[PDB]
RNA sequence: AAUCAAAAUUUAUUAUUUAUAUUAAAUAUGUAUGUGUAGAUAAAAUA
RNA sequence: AAAUUAUAUUAUAUUAUA
């Protein structure tokens, strides 16, 4: 039997890396921004 | 959100406050004379401003005590250099000050009190006692004031099973008794006119020891300079205002809340007008224009802009401040806008008109930097133990 | 199981090796318990550490006083107050928000 | 010889009071519990070492210098709203001798209602200041109060006035006005012509009445004609979007899910403005700090999201347990017209052993299998060894501190 | 403590003497560098940004001959003060500045302007005559 | 499902019966610590009764818990409310 | 799904930008 | 493209740190989880 | 929901408090 769906998300919260993920998303957030100007022109 | 809250928050609070106590300290050095009774915080998320101009203009009245030792306690306004006299004071009697005669009197005035409070018969025999009557009563305002620093909260006396004084319960005569301490200048007579002929006298170093080692004075110059009276705080988000009044109701009691700011908000006066890391976070659709404007209308003293150092704040600050010093011409010239810090020209910045500054990201912000020391969460999402945490900030007082 | 539950007399650090329920709280009742238990600050000795201006006077009376208008002037332009240290309330306010919710 | 007598206003002789809620129910509530049975055996023991020592009697059966004597038996309650003083007069009364009450009210009207309670009997039993309920605990710190009680909502005296707004029926242009005290900024007028229509639905939906297919209708009523200069423009638009007011007003009996859209939005309005959602959370929470050992905590609740929150409470709190919960008795409905679905939550502090009390009743399965994940993966981890964290400890000195109180 | 009340006046006296010089002193933009001499760039008060540099040793405008040591003149002429000094910090405009350099300036603002800008392009915006 | 309220039931069923057995010919030690440990174990109970209510065990205890705070002489209480209310159910 | 989470955050404006 | 001794650079004093080893009481109740810093590198499937 | 990219090994840390 796996895991319940929120102790695995507070899990994934807990135990994983932090630097990786804010590194990451920053990069996504710029990706999406780049994205959102090429599409104003 | 609140969760958005919590976390820009435990993310930005030692660097804000860090950036905050940066420009209050060049504030306190610039204008020693300055105490601002009315703050007005606009975009007030979490009251980090708010508590720090309360760290900076009224270190006496907080519920924990200062870290004394820092640099960042010695200001230059006179509430903080009242307070910092106290404790020099304290440390004059300790430390440079070998006799044992003080806890002489000391004692003996304990057990003299303490006898005579169930044991020996009354004080009318012994002639001229006021002096320790006097000094008895003062030192049990001190007890009371050892009271509210021991429990980190006011209105601590009536909390204990000590009887309660009968006679004004709610407070009222209390708020309505005229001060005879507040004497303007027309209402002065009954004097000789020898005293007011002679001008220039207290300048000898002696009688400004006789100023300086007096404490009656020194109660009677805080009452009448009272540091903090009427707090408004503006914020519109609710997650931003109920963590914000979760940290400013320990320390800074009775702070308004305002939700928006109106375009007839202008007509009320403030002293202080602080704006921290908030003019970046106006939207788009907003004016931040007739913002930037509305805020400096509302100023009797100082309009203190703090920001991250970026680019885009930079442009906004720059532009803000351009917009503020066009309305120098416009009137009276006791109320027209000077920037005290940093820009001491009040012309056109020339980092922002540099020929360097074309292909050279790096020179084209006139900035700041604050040291803070980090905290956990700091280390735990940066991937670096920092022992020492560096925040650039631009700032515009 | 063992280890589920916390019994109140073992620490939580440790483990207890009681199998039984009763009488006992889960971790996550644990972990909001001692969120909860843990509002104070430690007494700070206002005797240890001297005031920064007893010791800026006590570095002014041991100059020159010819050198001391410079040394004014040196302390005036340093608009750095240096390493931020957290007030104790704002260290407060900090972990009173801290205390609000799981670390997860 | 002449006096100066001010000229009054059309509210102030005009002016009335909230009628009194329950007086029996309470007093059993707000003083009854195990603060008062130690407080009344105590009383029971110094009378019978007055007869003792030698002191005057009838024929019956049975800190520092100047604050040497302290106070005796007395049983200290804290009123967070005191309101027209009813509940606080009733402590006071019933309560005879050996009681006190300190109350705290947002508005400055609420000092007539104090007045009228000192002149009765004052200055060692009743105490009165000028603050919210969530900043009771900065004022008076932990474990100062043997009992505190919490009312919520409108008095029957700012229901009625023409300045204090909530007027629904009186056919004439006043500012909407609409909150508790001078702590709150904007009122209704100034809220709705500068919200934004993606915060009000977010306020809304934040107190479960008018949910978000029924917020986002009022919501898109509001913004798209939004010149409001009077209050009589912005009822017109709140009831022409849904149902028209109920005929009771602000007090409807009927069911809460079958109100109507112009009564959930008007009532949410004023939970947006005064912050009843923060106020109740925090003074709730801060009241088990006030609290000594095994105090009471009395809370009324009027409202579908308030009972919410104090069940949510009573739970989570590691000293907080429901001693009962009573309702309104059918009396108080028709001859002073409150709501039908007041109750009253009677919650106890339990000195230690709180989550043993709860675990009987809801202990799942489910909540055992996630108890060993989280003592396996250790998520109930806190911090200690970070910058604020280390300067952190429990309410209890250690043998550090001790030496730091001696010279300090 | 009579010495140490004393010396707060005279150091109150101080202060209140050069606060009056404070808004005629310049301000520390650039964090300066030190190599024996230490060169930092400052606001002046008359709009301008310059590049100054500050030495230890004492060089008058006349003649080298004085009546101060080393210390003296680096505790003088703000080496010990601008070398502790970083960016955001007010320097005297009384202290000699050596080898001053203005910097070139341009009608509209550098700030936001894109580095995506081809060589030339750049070249002619900095130099204020641009395409 | 543990049952600590079960233990709180029957110690007020003791008590009450220690207070039955108090029928001597005056006993004032008796009925003064009698009515002290009833009063305290009572406000122990208020909150367990509210925990416990509808449950498999307190209506089996719900007469007896009625019988005794009646005999104890005190009525307009929380507890006899909640009683009345279980009670009138009951009959109905 | 973490930047789908402040899409209920969003201003009723700018939610259908595309 | 017009200069000059930071730690070019050496030495010392109530004093500022981080480390160096010293360094202890305490069951009346309730209790205390980090990022990193390191050495050679010889297990592996909730997405 | 497979293929496994995954290094993995063990230890330490703070004003106990001077
Ligand atoms: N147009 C506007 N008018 C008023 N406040 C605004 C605003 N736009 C954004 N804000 C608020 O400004 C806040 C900036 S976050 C900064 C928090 C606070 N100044 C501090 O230093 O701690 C945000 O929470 C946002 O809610
Ligand atoms: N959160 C709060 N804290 C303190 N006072 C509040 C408050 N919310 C409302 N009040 C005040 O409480 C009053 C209503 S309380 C209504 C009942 C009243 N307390 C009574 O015992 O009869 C209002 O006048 C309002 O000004
Ligand atoms: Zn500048």
């Amino acid at each position: 039997r796996e895991l319940p769906r929120d102790v695995k998300q507070e899990l994934q919260s807990f135990v994983a890396d932090a630097a990786t993920t804010l590194e990451s998303r920053v990069k996504y957030l710029k990706e999406l921004d780049t994205m959102n100007q090429r599409m104003k022109d | 959100s609140t969760n958005d809250a919590i976390g820009y928050f435990l993310f930005r609070g030692a660097a804000m406050y860090a950036g905050m106590h940066r420009v209050f300290f060049e504030l306190s050095k610039q204008l020693p004379h300055f105490v601002p009774k009315t703050m007005l915080d606009f975009g007030a998320g979490t009251g980090t401003a708010i508590l720090v101009a309360k760290e900076v203009y009224d270190p006496g009245s907080l519920a924990y005590p200062l870290y004394r030792s820092l640099r960042q306690t010695m200001q230059g306004n006179d509430s903080s250099r009242t307070h910092q006299l106290s404790e020099l004071r304290y440390d004059l009697k300790r430390l440079q000050r070998n006799n044992e005669e003080k806890k002489k009197v000391r004692f003996m005035a304990v057990a003299a009190l303490l006898e005579r409070g169930e044991v020996d018969p009354a004080d009318l025999p012994e002639d001229l006692k006021r002096e320790i009557a006097e000094v008895a009563t003062a030192a049990a305002t001190a007890k009371k004031d050892r009271l509210v620093r021991e429990a980190h909260a006011r209105y601590r006396d009536v909390v204990d099973g000590t009887e309660w004084e009968s006679g004004d319960p709610l407070g009222e005569v209390r708020a309505s008794t005229e001060d005879p301490e507040d004497v303007i200048d027309g209402e002065q007579g009954d004097g000789g006119d020898d005293g007011e002929a002679a001008k220039g006298r207290p300048k000898t170093w002696w009688e400004k020891l006789i100023d300086v080692e007096n404490e009656t004075a020194r109660t009677r110059a805080a009452r009448r300079l009272r540091p903090l009276q009427e707090v408004t705080a503006v914020e519109p988000s609710p997650g931003m205002m109920e963590i914000g009044t979760m940290v400013l109701h320990d320390d800074v009691p009775n702070v308004t809340w305002k939700r928006y700011l109106l375009p007839e908000d202008e007509a009320i006066q403030h002293d202080l007008v602080v704006a921290a890391y908030s003019l970046s976070e106006i939207a788009t659709s907003e004016n931040r224009r007739r913002i930037v404007q509305q805020l400096w209308k509302m100023t009797k003293g100082v309009l203190v802009f703090v920001e991250f150092a970026n680019l885009n704040n930079f442009n906004i600050l720059m532009e803000a401040r351009d917009w503020i010093l066009e309305e120098k011409d416009v009137g009276l010239w006791d109320w027209q806008p000077t920037i005290v810090a940093p820009c001491p020209h009040e012309h056109r910045c020339p980092l922002r008109h540099c020929k360097t500054g074309v292909k050279r990201k790096r020179m084209r912000i006139c900035s700041t930097e604050a040291h803070y020391r980090s905290t956990f969460v700091e280390v735990w999402a940066r991937h670096m133990p920092l022992k020492v945490g560096i925040e650039p900030i631009s700032y515009l007082i | 199981l063992e280890g589920a539950m916390h019994k109140p007399g073992e620490s939580g650090l440790q483990a207890g090796s009681s199998t039984t329920i009763a009488g006992k709280e889960t971790w996550s009742q644990f972990s909001t318990k001692m969120r909860y238990g843990r509002r104070r600050i430690r007494v700070i000795d206002v005797a240890a550490k001297m005031s920064y201006e007893y010791q800026m006077l006590r570095k002014m009376c041991k100059r020159r006083p010819a050198m001391r208008q410079w040394a004014v002037r040196d302390d005036f332009c340093d608009m750095n107050p240096g390493v931020v240290i957290m007030s104790p309330s704002m260290q407060a306010a900090f972990m009173k928000v801290f205390r609000m919710k799981e670390k997860g | 010889m002449k006096r100066i007598v001010v000229p009054h206003r059309w509210s102030e002789m005009n002016r009335v009071e909230h009628p009194p809620l329950m007086m029996k129910q309470l007093f059993q509530g707000v003083c009854g519990g195990l603060r008062w049975l130690e407080t009344k055996s105590l009383a029971q023991y110094l009378a019978v070492r007055a007869i003792e020592e030698g002191y005057p009697s009838t024929p019956g059966v049975r800190s520092l210098q100047v604050t040497k004597q302290k106070r005796l038996v007395s049983y200290d309650v804290l009123d967070c709203t005191l309101g027209s003083g009813y509940h606080a007069g009733a402590v006071l009364e019933n309560g005879g001798p050996y009681t006190r009450v300190v109350a705290l009210d947002c508005d400055h009207d609420a000092m007539h209602a104090a007045r009228d309670l000192v002149e009765e009997f004052g200055g060692d039993r009743f105490r009165f200041y000028c603050c919210k309920m969530s900043e009771a605990k900065a004022m008076f710190g932990e474990r100062s109060f043997d009992a505190i009680m919490i009312d919520g909502g409108v008095s029957d005296t700012q229901l009625e006035d023409p300045e204090r707004g909530f007027l629904l029926d009186d056919e004439g242009g006043h500012r909407l006005d609409m909150r508790f005290g001078p702590q709150m900024g904007v009122g209704a007028l100034e809220y709705l012509n500068t919200v934004s229509q993606h915060t009000l639905v977010s306020s809304l939906l934040a107190y479960g009445l008018l949910e978000y297919g029924q917020a986002m209708k009022m919501s898109r009523a509001i913004t798209r004609r939004k010149p409001f200069v009077d209050s009589r423009e912005v009822l017109t638009c709140i009831e022409q979007a849904g149902d028209e007011l109920p005929e009771g007003g602000w007090r409807s009996q009927g069911s809460r899910r079958k109100s109507p859209m112009s009564w959930k939005f008007l009532t949410s309005l004023r939970c947006i403005i005064n912050n009843e959602m923060y106020e109740l959370r925090q003074g709730i929470e801060n009241a088990l700090l006030m609290l000594r050992d095994d105090g009471r905590l009395v809370v009324f609740s009027r409202l579908p999201w308030e009972e919410r929150l104090v069940r949510g409470t009573v739970d989570d709190h590691p000293h907080a347990l429901l001693s009962y919960v009573e309702d309104i008795s059918i009396d108080d409905v028709q001859i002073y017209g409150f709501t039908r679905h007041a109750k009253m939550w009677v919650i106890t502090r339990a000195a230690s052993s709180a989550y043993a009390l709860k675990n009987t009743t809801t202990l799942t399965e489910e909540k055992f299998r996630e108890s060993s994940v989280r003592w396996l993966t250790g998520m109930y981890a806190g911090q200690t060894h970070g910058f604020p964290a280390n300067n952190f400890t429990f309410e209890n000195f250690e043998r550090k501190e001790w030496v730091t109180l001696r010279r300090n | 403590p009579a010495e140490m009340l004393v010396v707060r006046q005279e150091v109150e006296q101080l202060q209140q003497r050069v606060m009056r010089a404070a808004p005629k002193y310049l301000r520390v933009v650039r964090d300066p560098r030190c190599h024996g001499k230490v060169q930092a760039d400052f606001c002046t008060p008359e709009g301008d940004l310059v590049s100054g540099r500050v030495y230890r040793r004492f060089y008058g405008d006349r003649n080298r001959v004085s009546a101060h040591s080393t210390m003296r003149w680096q505790h003088i002429g703000g080496w010990k003060l601008l070398k502790r000094i970083r960016r955001g910090s007010l320097f005297p405009h009384n202290v000699p500045l050596y080898a001053v350099t203005k910097h070139a300036q341009i009608d509209f603002p550098n700030t936001l302007l894109d580095t995506k800008h081809s060589t030339v392009e750049q070249t002619a915006m900095q130099y204020n005559d641009p395409m | 499902n543990p049952g600590p309220f079960l233990d709180g039931a029957l110690q007020l069923i003791k008590l009450h019966l220690a207070h039955k057995n108090a029928a001597a010919d005056k006993n004032t030690k008796a009925c003064s610590d009698i009515e002290g440990e009833f009063l305290r174990e009572l406000e122990a109970f208020r909150a367990c009764f509210t925990m416990s209510s509808s449950l498999k065990v307190a209506k089996l205890y719900t007469k007896k818990l009625h019988g005794a705070l009646s005999y104890f002489q005190l009525y307009d209480d929380p507890l006899m409310r909640q009683l009345d209310m279980i009670i009138g159910k009951q009959t109905m | 799904r973490w930047a789908a989470k402040f899409y209920g955050q969003v201003t009723f404006g700018p939610r259908n930008y595309p």
